[PDB]
């Protein structure tokens, strides 16, 4: 009667009712190869050369710095 | 009207007298859905809710 | 919530249908996240075996998911404005910030499509040509979830 | 502090209430009032009445200075009334015996199976449920298992059969650990014939109710070899011969093939 | 069988292999529904003929049919819980038939002392089925699975503790009876062979 447990009425049976609890129940290498080129491109971006306010001259200076970094890493 | 009772609450006669929802491989059991839950939300929890009187909410 | 859904099921069982309808157990829905990066630089290719795409999936940062979900950052911004947003408070690289293509399963969902490809920057015009189809494939994959 | 009422630091603290309030006096001396510091009596003075003052100070200092039978009856009546061991253990947890008599509880478990002509798994399942509810029944079962190995020879053949089925149903069901099983020593000099028959029946029930490759897996793991070295000494090799021929003459063989090659190369 | 073997309350025969002497299977044992139908009809015959039958003879009819069914089945009884419900109901119905033969249905006037006293002591000595606790579990998952025991219900309201002894704790199980029978008869065969050989 309580929850889905127990007989619904003791009038039909000869029991009194009194349902009760059972107490007795127990209770990546290609990623690294790409990351080397990513560090190369990070050095290329960190070269920048946006202080001399140049165009192709700043691009050539950044390419010189990038080839210097490639020679230093290689 | 739905024939379950509180242990402190009184008991009565039954008023009325396969499903794949009862599949064990589609039912996750974490907390038991007890009497109080089915009383408080009868359309949510009791299939065939007939002559059910909805309770007041929190004043 | 449970009271809301009990009211909906009561309205269905009483007004909007006269039929007694069985109800299963209430559960919740989940999402999918990752812990570590994709250990394989994994690829697929088109049914005409010419176009070969290689990509890895990695975890995102802390505030980025809720920022995209609250639309703090938008793809409707400028790419430089998005890069400044990712570089001031999230301290990203500017190349990785300009590499961002799309956001999640929907409009501004919490997945970041970074396209940073130095071997495939030699055909970046073709990469931008296939960028949109890569975006709908990414949106469909993050929409479904495997 | 006002909300807690100074519960952690009350005004009434232990170690300072050494004076009676009836002997003490309550006087209100305010700070704004003319409160005398009373430095006159603090220092010593050359009073002319010093002998009378010393006599008054000395006078002030002198003034201030059976149930076990009813236990058996209740246990046996609950056992014979209970249809299932689940109902029996639930009834025993309902009636709530103290833990000072858990060894007596194990005693009237073993005796109630010892009275049986044929072994029933009711008492073994009750013993396993007692092991798997609380640990103290399991420790009492371990201690009474060592004591039963100490007192094998007091019991008859069907009694020792039932007790061997108890210790089997503790061990193939893993209700007892195998660590307490180092009390058994496979030594023909010291162990009794009843002890050998007991060990034979217990291992026969093990080999019946669970498999022999699984039994060799349970018997050849290195962690319980400190508890198997009493059973498997591989030393004083006539005892190794006794163990080989004992586990062969039970009907098994097999378990002492390692002991057989030990006897071969040693 | 998944997990491991099932340590069961004697209503599952662990099936020993003839060769390896090992349990290789399990035989779950239950009672046929027509057996409870025939037993309930036997109790219905008892109450049918109870209109002109003395109380001691009624207790004899009850005890005879009860020990016949119980000694026939033994081990499979504990797996059939509706048999226990029928036993409790039929025990209460024959006690109610005693309360109909007398003109009182007062439970204080009818304690179990008047029923469970043996007739050697001037009582009745009707046997003890329903002073136990019915195991209770989920009615949703009872039809689908086997979920163990979660709760207990009383058989009938008796005077507090009682501890009236159940008959299944005096009848031996069938598997133990068969195993001890084979062991005893083999030992008797060796004893008879030795008696022939020594001519002793």
């Amino acid at each position: 009667m309580y929850n889905g447990i127990g007989l619904p009425t003791p009038r039909g049976s000869g029991t009194n009712g009194y349902v009760q609890r059972n107490l007795s129940l127990v209770r990546n290498p290609d990623i690294l190869d790409h990351e080397r080129k990513r560090r190369v491109e990070l050095r290329c971006l960190e070269l920048e050369e946006m202080m001399e306010e140049q165009g192709y001259e700043e691009q050539q200076i950044q390419e010189k710095v990038a080839t210097f970094r490639l020679m230093l890493l290689e | 009207a739905l024939n379950m009772a509180i242990p402190g609450g009184p008991k009565f006669e039954p008023l009325v007298r396969w499903n794949e929802f009862n599949d064990i491989n589609k039912i996750i059991i974490r907390q038991p859905i007890r009497t109080e839950y089915k009383i408080a939300f009868p359309y949510l929890y009791n299939n065939l809710p007939h002559h059910v009187h909805l309770t007041w909410y929190h004043t | 919530g449970e009271l809301y859904l009990d009211c909906v099921m009561h309205d269905l069982r009483k007004m909007y249908s006269e039929i007694d309808i069985k109800v299963a157990d209430p559960v919740v829905t989940f999402c999918e996240t990752v812990v570590e990066t994709s250990s394989l630089k994994c690829f697929a290719e088109t049914p005409n075996k010419k176009n070969k795409i290689t990509m890895i999936a990695e975890p995102l940062e802390k505030g980025l998911a809720e920022d995209i979900e609250n639309e703090v950052v938008q793809i409707t911004w400028n790419r430089k404005k998005l890069g400044e947003f990712f570089q001031t408070k999230y301290d990203w690289d500017l190349l990785a910030a300009r590499s961002i293509w799309a956001f999640g399963p929907d409009a501004t969902g919490p997945n970041i499509l970074v396209d940073d490809t130095l071997p495939s920057e030699v055909d970046k015009a073709l990469l931008g040509s296939v960028k949109d189809s890569i975006v709908q494939g990414f949106q469909w994959g993050t929409r479904e979830g495997p | 502090v006002r909300k807690d009422g100074f519960k952690d630091h009350p005004i009434i603290l232990e170690g300072l209430d050494l004076v009676e309030e009836d002997d003490q006096f309550t006087h209100m001396l305010p700070l704004e009032d003319d409160y005398n510091p009373e430095d006159v009596l603090n220092v010593f003075k050359m009073d002319p009445n010093f002998m009378e003052n010393e006599e008054k100070y000395k006078a002030i200092k002198k003034e201030i200075l059976i149930n076990l039978v009813s236990f058996r009856r209740t246990i046996y009546l609950a056992i014979q009334s209970s249809l299932d061991f689940e109902e029996c253990a639930h009834k025993l947890l309902k009636m709530e015996f103290p833990e000072s008599q858990t060894k007596e509880l194990c005693n009237m478990i073993l005796d109630c199976c010892a009275q049986q002509r044929t072994y029933e798994k009711f008492f073994g399942l009750l013993a396993g449920r007692f092991c798997m509810l609380k640990k103290e029944y399991m420790e009492s079962f371990e201690g009474i298992f060592k004591e039963q190995y100490d007192t094998i020879h007091r019991l008859e053949t069907n009694k020792l059969r039932n007790v061997a089925k108890m210790f089997a149903h503790l061990l193939y069901t893993d209700s007892l650990p195998w660590s307490v099983l180092e009390c058994i020593k496979l030594s023909e000099e010291t162990t009794t014939s009843s002890s050998r028959i007991f060990v034979k029946i217990f291992f026969q029930e093990l080999c019946e109710y669970m498999g022999l490759p699984k039994l060799n897996a349970r018997l050849k793991d290195e962690t319980l070899q400190p508890f198997f070295e009493g059973l498997l000494p591989r030393d004083n090799p006539r005892n190794t011969r006794f163990a080989i021929n004992f586990f062969t003459s039970i009907g098994l063989g097999g378990l002492t093939d390692e002991l057989r090659e030990h006897l071969k190369n040693t | 069988t998944s997990y491991e073997e099932f340590t069961h309350k004697d209503g599952v025969w662990n099936l020993q292999n003839e060769v390896t002497k090992e349990r290789t299977a399990q035989c779950f044992l239950r009672v046929d529904d027509e057996s409870m139908q025939r037993f309930h009809n036997r109790v219905r015959q008892i109450l049918m003929a109870s209109g002109s039958t003395t109380f001691t003879k009624i207790v004899n009819k009850w005890n005879t049919a009860l020990i016949g069914l119980m000694t026939y089945f033994r081990e499979a009884v504990v797996n059939t819980q509706e048999l226990l419900d029928l036993l409790v109901k039929c025990e209460n119905k024959i006690q109610t038939r005693i309360k109909i033969g007398l003109n009182s249905k007062m439970p204080s006037r009818f304690p179990p002392v008047v029923f469970y006293t043996p007739k050697e002591l001037g009582g009745l000595g009707m046997l003890s089925m329903g002073h136990v606790l019915i195991p209770q579990s989920d009615l949703r998952w009872s039809k689908q699975t086997d979920v163990g025991i979660t709760h207990f219900r009383s058989g009938m309201s008796h005077e507090e503790d009682q501890l009236i002894p159940n008959l299944y704790r005096y009848i031996q199980p069938w598997e133990s009876e068969f195993i001890d029978s084979q062991r005893v008869w083999a030992e008797y065969a060796l004893k008879r062979q030795e008696a022939i050989a020594q001519n002793r």
